[PDB]
């Protein structure tokens, strides 16, 4: 319990400060809490969390077909593609494949 | 023998507007090489005394955070490989500053901060009363 | 060009979320006091249960950016236990040592 | 006793710099700064001095035809404060509409050929194009003389030609100011 | 490991110019410049907190390092 | 047995670096770190998107000097800078490294938005530490 | 010839002396001009100054340096021209 | 001089193309490292010291008492009632949100106005005068 | 053939040269450029540190050589051109509080990356003795009771810490706004403060 000269104070100060003025239960200060920060999904390690990985793929590979950057992995993928379409191992193409 | 002649000096426009004053203004680098912050101190103590400012150093306390991961990919949750990150700490304290004395040395230092190194820059300023607060309105 | 599909759905539901953010926290705010009417927080409850599944923020799971592991995965870089001992241990994270006491 | 405040001494952001580099003269033993300073690499000739900077300037030609030939690989800024000159460059007029204003951005873009094409339209459709409008037009059709500056990809004689558009559109202007003679 | 009598002269040689080079570089009276001295200015111009101070940079006379 | 960064003893005949001839145990005690920044300091922001960037550069330098790398980079961060060390070989024709030099740096600074330079130490051959 | 460089190296002047070409033909010419009337320890001292410094020498001012090296009857310093030469 | 230039004409491609190679007079080779650190200021690619940490950013010029008095902005409110309760809790966060910008705020204090504007006969049947 | 390596320019360096115009600003050790036989590198068994070529270790170090002692004298000299003088009537910490009561912190975030934004910069702190203030006994009491913990009985000192606001300058500019109406409220006497 307060006073009324500790309440009447508390709600001066209150006002002066910019804090919640009406009495609040618990329940209602989440309003103040939710417009106090930024929402979650709308922080900058949220959505921005990962790098844009369709970036540095498309740079990366129009750099090597530049003749600017060599793919070490992407040649010795290709090597393996060659060789196995030499042994007819290739792929299928879409929809005109062995089955209907 | 081919000394350049007449030396371009910057221009330093002196105002007429008075300058801050800062009681104080500290100075925390931390790193994790104290050997660096050895020769940060030592760089940053000169330059002080070159300029005439006082300045004291000491070491606030380390901290160091450690964290432990799985070692394996799988399995054997009994092995773990424990990291750590050392942070090292140096506080300058420089007293009785005028805001263009602070403004040239900040930028001096912070330009000549080594990699691997941060600095909070603690700025008291002095200031006088508000003129609304001289006087009550009732 | 993500890791696999399940960093793919990922990065939609992180992206949507981000779209609805502000519609979503104005209809949380109608529903989460005593103030209001229930007639029109049920309204809200409502309006909010009915945006798109993916922008609801809970569905957003951390992965490892490099190699999508759903676990493991410390957040200050973003990467999983094996990927990031890979860097550390090679000497490429700053500062970053093996701990003894 | 009263405070003796001082005054404020100001100065530009490259001024601390320059009074650092006031201190320093050049290093004999150096070759110029421009180059790598490796006992391989520093330029043993005059030869060398030229080639190996145009063979870096050659480099910085081939990432910025690359940065400028795809834009999205580069539109992602992170730079606080923002730098407007590491962001790519866009030199084809992004306004189809014929209009006075789509006008001025293929005459600040330097493309003769787009001006004059949208010219003829322009004048077919019967709008009235403003003087100075027509003015900057020319201006640019006669620096270049009607002859397209060449960038990235895609002497001896004569260059002028009589049978120019330069002398054409001089005839369809209806007035002619000072600045146009 | 093969140093011949040769190899470390040249080593003493070196080390003589470069200690007068480090007296320079400090400020300090190149006749006068203590290993002391070198070993401090070096700790300065290179700073290292490996663990180890074998592991750190070093600049020795050729009879103390070989 | 541990595994990490360890490479294996093999028959004497095996040329390691300074660099590869240390297990991760001596990182800060016999050897440093290949970066420095200052992400991973005790109240500091960005040590993801720092370590995002480290690994592309990597990659992107190895690519792009193809075959000439002598080690590993060293990368460093003042402020707003971005410093590139390598150790390179002297079998490219000065003529490319400064192509490759202007270019690497131009193309880095538009893509990371700050100022990138890129220092090469040439050397003869690798410098072996030890034959494992 | 001192006046002219002496101009030059006043204030910011010395960004005038335009392109690679410009540069090159005028400390050419200004150092024969010095290995010819100057004192050979003072054209020792420009020798190291502006070589290679500021400036790439072409085959013949090497010879100049030859000459006033004869002229002034210091042949001591000829071995170090050859290195310098390659 | 002339007493009153042209100050609305504007420059044209014969003067910007002759300001372009007076500029090629005295450009030169960057001579040092202290020169590449000025010539990188001048473009804006390097920070500048002592940094300010919002250096760039002016917040569109608003004062601290646009962020922190939103009370003019509820004028179209009840003046009473829960929707004042309620909008005054709004307001008392957004009000203490300092990464949001004021034309963000106001916003978020628009849509409530919106909103509760579109429910009017939910909140008549309640007997809450919304205006 | 083969382009040949030039020796390192170490070997044309004068023993006396001045130091600073070799290494002006910050720059990675380059072993061709600097004179000294600096060795780094744990010693294999019966061995030396490695040498200075190469040495990838001596490339990891953020090295002093642009900042020698002789560099920074010279560098401060060129200086002091700008910076202004203290007010010598401030001289001990009582005459500054005496003329200058109010006190305003800030931190400035030195951090290196692209971007220099930090939000921890916009935080202003305020800190005021109330025995510097035109306070009676009524106003002193309420200033108090209003505060609340804001004030320290042991020192007397108000500190109001302000960051609601995006930026510094108009945190700032808070922080002062209430001191101003913290002030002028304790001098008001509502009715209703009969009730204590
Ligand atoms: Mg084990």
């Amino acid at each position: 319990s307060l006073s009324e000269y500790a309440f009447r104070m508390s709600r001066l100060s209150a006002r002066l400060f910019g804090e919640v003025t009406r009495p609040t239960n618990s329940k209602s200060m989440k309003v103040v809490k939710l417009f106090s920060e930024l929402p979650l999904a709308k922080k900058k390690e949220t959505y921005d969390w990962y790098p844009n990985h369709h970036t540095y793929a498309e740079l990366m590979q129009t750099l090597r077909f530049l003749g600017l950057y060599r793919d070490e992995h992407q040649d010795f993928m290709d090597e393996q593609k060659r060789l196995k379409k030499l042994r007819g191992k290739e792929k299928p193409k879409k929809g005109e494949g062995k089955r209907a | 023998v081919d000394v350049p002649k007449d030396l371009t000096k910057p221009v330093v426009t002196i105002s007429d507007e008075p300058d801050i004053l800062y009681k104080r203004l500290s100075v925390l680098v931390k790193g994790h090489d104290k050997a660096v912050l050895d020769s940060y101190e030592y760089f940053a103590v000169l330059a002080a005394k070159e300029l005439g400012i006082s300045i004291k150093v000491h070491e606030p306390p380390r901290k160091i955070e450690r964290f432990t991961l799985l070692q394996s990919v799988h399995i054997y949750k009994k092995h773990r490989v424990q990291y750590e990150m050392r942070t090292l700490y140096r506080c300058l304290e420089l007293e009785h500053l005028t805001g263009s004395t602070a403004d040239v040395y900040l930028e001096y230092i912070q330009r000549n901060l080594p990699e691997g190194v941060a600095m909070e820059v603690t700025k008291t300023q002095l200031e006088q009363l508000p003129e609304h607060i001289k006087e009550p309105i009732w | 060009h993500y890791v696999d599909w399940r960093m793919w759905r990922d990065v939609k539901r992180r992206k949507m979320a981000y779209e609805y953010a502000d519609e979503r926290l104005r209809i949380n705010s109608l529903r989460k006091n005593t103030i209001l009417p229930k007639i029109l927080q049920d309204v809200a409850d409502e309006e909010i249960a009915a945006l798109p599944r993916d922008s609801c923020p809970v569905r957003i799971r951390n992965r490892c950016v490099m190699t999508s592991r759903p676990r493991g995965v410390k957040r200050r870089w973003r990467l999983s236990r094996i990927v990031f001992r890979h860097l550390a241990d090679h000497g490429q994270l700053s500062g970053i040592q093996r701990a003894t006491w | 006793e009263e405070v003796v405040i001082p005054k404020k001494k100001t100065w530009d952001k490259v001024a601390v710099l320059q009074a650092l580099a006031s201190t320093v003269n050049r290093d004999t033993t150096a070759v110029p700064y421009v180059f790598q300073d490796d006992p391989y690499l520093m330029p043993a000739s005059s030869l060398e001095s030229r080639s190996f900077l145009l063979a870096k300037k050659s480099g910085e030609n081939v990432a910025k035809f690359i940065i400028n030939s795809y834009p999205k690989y580069f539109q992602k800024d992170i730079a606080e404060p923002h730098i407007p000159c590491l962001m790519p460059e866009y030199f084809e007029p992004q306004i189809k509409d014929i209009s006075e204003a789509a006008l001025k951005e293929r005459i600040e873009l330097r493309k003769v050929k787009a001006s004059v094409d949208m010219f003829d339209q322009l004048l077919q459709a019967g709008t009235t194009v403003s003087l100075e409008t027509t003015n900057s037009l020319l201006d640019l059709l006669c620096y270049y003389g009607d002859q397209e500056p060449s960038t990235d990809y895609h002497q001896f004689g004569v260059t002028w030609r009589a049978k120019n558009n330069a002398e054409r559109i001089f005839s369809l202007m209806p007035e002619k100011n000072e600045h146009s003679y | 490991e093969t140093y011949t009598e040769d190899f470390i002269k040249k080593q003493i040689e070196e080390f003589n110019i470069g200690k007068r080079h480090l007296a320079n570089m400090m400020g300090e009276d190149p006749e006068t410049f203590t290993q002391e001295d070198i070993d401090r200015a070096i700790a300065y111009l290179f700073p290292s907190g490996l663990f180890e101070k074998r592991a750190r940079p070093v600049m020795k006379h050729p009879e103390q390092i070989f | 047995k541990n595994r990490a960064a360890r490479v294996r003893v093999s028959k004497g005949d095996k040329p390691v670096t300074y660099e590869e001839a240390h297990a991760p145990h001596y990182i800060a005690h016999r050897k440093g770190w290949l970066s420095l920044h200052t992400g991973n300091l005790d109240g500091e922001d960005h040590a993801a998107e720092r370590t995002v960037e480290d690994v592309f550069l990597r990659k992107f330098m190895w690519g792009t000097f193809p075959g000439c790398l002598a080690d590993q980079l060293v990368l460093k961060r003042r402020g707003n800078q971005l410093e590139i060390c390598a150790v390179v070989l002297r079998q490219l024709s000065p003529h490319k490294y400064y192509f490759l030099v202007g270019y690497s740096e131009t193309l880095l600074s538009y893509f990371y938005k700050c100022p990138v330079r890129l220092h090469l130490q040439t050397v003869p051959s690798k410098v072996v530490y030890k034959y494992l | 010839a001192y006046q002219v460089h002496g101009l030059l190296k006043t204030g910011d002047n010395w960004k005038f002396i335009g392109p690679d070409q410009h540069r090159n033909f005028y400390y050419s010419k200004f150092f024969d001009l010095i290995c010819l009337m100057e004192q050979i320890d003072v054209t020792l001292k420009w020798y190291e100054d502006l070589i290679p410094s500021a400036y790439f020498p072409h085959s013949q001012t090497m010879i100049h340096l030859l000459q006033a090296l004869d002229v002034a009857n210091r042949l001591e310093v000829i071995p170090k021209i050859w290195k310098d030469s390659k | 001089t002339k007493e009153a230039p042209e100050t609305d004409t504007s420059p044209s491609l014969w003067d910007v193309e002759f300001a372009k190679q007076l500029a090629t007079v005295n450009e030169q080779p960057l001579q040092n490292g202290f020169e590449e650190l000025i010539q990188w200021t001048k473009e804006g690619k390097l920070w500048e010291f002592p940094i300010n940490n919002e250096a760039g950013f002016d917040d569109d010029g608003s004062e601290f008492h646009e962020h922190i008095f939103l009370e003019k902005h509820l004028e179209s409110f009840p003046k009473q009632g829960p929707i004042r309760h309620f909008m005054e809790l709004v307001t008392c966060g957004l009000s203490k949100n300092p990464y949001l910008s004021v034309k963000q705020k106001v916003e978020h204090i628009e849509w409530f106005r919106n909103y509760f504007n579109e429910k009017k006969d939910i909140l008549k049947e309640s007997n809450i005068q919304f205006n | 053939p083969r382009r040949k390596a030039l020796p390192p320019r170490t070997e044309k360096m004068a023993v006396d040269q001045d130091w600073p115009s070799v290494y002006p600003v910050a720059a990675p050790f380059k072993p061709s450029a600097v004179p000294l036989p600096v060795r780094m590198g744990y010693p294999v068994k019966k061995g030396v540190p490695m040498a200075k070529e190469g040495n990838l270790e001596l490339l990891k170090i953020p090295n002093f050589l642009h900042l020698t002692p002789v560099a920074i004298k010279k560098h401060c000299e060129a200086l002091k051109d700008f910076c202004t003088e203290w007010p010598a009537a401030l001289d001990s910490d009582e005459k500054c509080e005496k003329h200058f009561p109010i006190e305003i912190d800030s931190t400035d975030y030195v951090s290196s990356g692209p971007s220099v934004r930090n939000p921890r910069a916009r935080v202003v702190v305020l800190r005021v003795k109330l025995s510097s203030l035109n306070l009676d006994d009524h106003a002193k009491k309420k200033l108090i009771k209003l505060v609340g913990e804001r004030y320290c009985k042991t020192t007397d000192v108000l500190t109001i810490k302000t960051d609601r606001c995006p930026l510094r300058r108009q945190n700032y500019d808070y922080a002062v706004y209430l001191l101003t109406v913290l002030y002028h409220e304790s001098w008001n006497t509502e009715e209703w403060e009969k009730s204590k």
